Order: structure tokens, then C-alpha cells, then sequence
């Protein structure tokens, strides 16, 4: 629980880092 | 993924982003971030022809975003037992990170199992562009005698192909003509073979089955030999 929501917090950092990386 | 790597790829983000560390500043722990729904893996009723299910499974791969963030997510082993390879696919479906060319080609595979009628095997290209060399590789599909593919890449035109080419030699020339208009020249093409529909099988992708040096060969057994691997499949 604390495993699946560390997990979330970096999935959804991942894709706005991605969407900037898209970006660039 | 662990502390560790975790810290790698922010590095990583800083040395290459322009910005570098001021990325990682407006991201890193924000509040108020996009919430990404977790893409439905698609499931086909028997109605529904094999050509339309091949889009909604393009659809899905594009979905999960090629990965631009300079860190590979899942680690593929390519002499993986496909059993092995298929675990990784379901993985990759419920962590629903972005991806690249093979992290598609594997799901393609995974994805298309429930699809006997269809064919699968991959195909990679080596290009040549700026004094350097690229590789590239997409999941090559056979339905009713016809060829497509399916893939992920960063350009739209090297990735799905709907499954209309008469002929291999067709869908690998599309390809070829794609890369001459991102300025690429084609060296090489590798096939392999046709993959197993049974995700508990512990035999290998056969990766590069045919090796073609499309310039050594020329235009005429360039054709011939792709002719020959598309006969070496129908066994």
C-alpha cells in the first residue's frame, strides 16, 4: 500500500517528465 | 523501481535537459500532477475480424507513450525463454510505464497470442544517418497472406502498419522508402522467425533468422531473399 503508492507517485512523475522530455 | 535508480535517472534528466536541474525541481514531489489513467488492456470478441484487433493493440502500445525520458523501464533479455519474455509483458501492462521499439515488439507478441490465425515475427533495421548508426525494430504480422506490422517508435511512419502488403518484400520496402524520408539510408534488415501463440513456451525468439546487407544484395536479391524468408515461415 505504501509500495503501490510510492509506485504511483513516480508513475505520474514519470509522465509529465516524459510529456517534457517529449517536448524538447 | 528502487531509490537507486530512481536517483539515476533524475541525474540523468539534469545532464542532458537543457534546463537540467530545474526540471527535476518543478516535478519532483509536485502536488497537483496529471493523474494518468492506466490503460485498458484490450480484449477482442470472436466477431471481431483479426485486422481490427490489430488496431485497438497498436492503440494500447501507443498509449503508454514512447519513452523519452532516457532511462529504459523494463530490462529485456532477448535470448529470454518466450514464457519468461510473456511475464514481462503482463508486468509491463500493469506498471503501464513508457516504452521503446522492443519493449513494443515483446508486448505485440503478448498481445496477439489469442490470435492463431495471425503470424508474428520481428524485424529490425540498421540505418545509417549523420555519420552514425541506428537500430530499430518492429513486430512484423501476417494475416490472410497479407503483411503488416506493429511497433512503437518516434516516428509515425516506422511503427504500425495495418496488414495490407501482398507481399514481405512490399511491407519491408515501405519501410525502407520511410527511412529515406527521414534522410536515413537502410543497411541492413534482420528477420526472425515466426513466434510461438503459447505464452508458457520456454523456446527462444529466433531474433535474426535472415540477415540482409541490402546493399551488398541490390534491389533484385534484396527482394529474393525476402521472398525466401517468407517461404522459410510458411513451415
Amino acid at each position: 500500500s505504501a509500495q503501490q503508492e510510492l509506485k504511483q507517485r513516480q508513475r505520474a512523475e514519470i509522465y509529465a517528465l516524459n510529456r517534457v522530455m517529449t517536448e524538447l | 523501481m528502487d531509490e537507486a535508480t530512481w536517483e539515476r535517472m533524475w541525474k540523468h534528466v539534469a545532464k542532458i535537459h537543457p534546463d537540467g536541474e530545474k526540471v527535476a525541481q518543478r516535478i519532483r514531489g509536485a502536488t497537483d500532477l496529471p493523474k494518468i489513467p492506466i490503460p485498458s488492456v484490450p480484449t477482442f470478441q470472436p466477431s471481431t475480424p483479426v485486422p481490427e484487433r490489430l488496431e485497438a493493440v497498436q492503440r494500447y502500445i501507443r498509449e503508454l507513450q514512447y519513452n523519452h525520458t532516457g532511462t529504459q523501464f523494463f530490462e529485456i533479455k532477448k535470448s529470454r525463454p518466450l514464457t519468461g519474455l510473456m511475464d514481462l509483458a503482463k508486468e509491463m501492462t500493469k506498471e503501464a510505464l513508457p516504452i521503446k521499439a522492443l519493449e513494443a515488439v515483446i508486448l505485440g507478441i503478448y498481445l496477439t497470442n489469442s490470435m492463431p490465425t495471425l503470424e508474428r515475427f520481428p524485424i529490425s533495421f540498421k540505418t545509417y544517418f549523420s555519420g552514425n548508426y541506428f537500430r530499430h525494430i518492429v513486430l512484423g504480422v501476417n494475416f490472410a497472406g497479407r503483411y503488416g506490422a506493429l511497433g512503437m517508435s518516434r516516428r509515425e511512419d516506422l511503427m504500425y502498419k495495418p496488414p495490407a502488403f501482398r507481399t514481405l518484400s512490399e511491407l519491408v520496402l515501405d519501410f525502407e522508402a520511410a527511412y529515406g524520408r527521414c534522410w536515413h539510408v537502410l543497411k541492413k534488415v534482420k528477420l526472425g522467425q515466426s513466434v510461438s501463440h503459447d505464452p508458457h513456451s520456454v523456446e527462444q525468439i529466433e531474433w535474426k533468422h535472415s540477415v540482409l546487407d541490402v546493399e551488398r544484395l541490390g534491389r533484385d536479391d534484396f527482394r529474393k531473399e525476402l521472398e525466401r524468408h517468407a517461404r522459410d515461415m510458411r513451415l
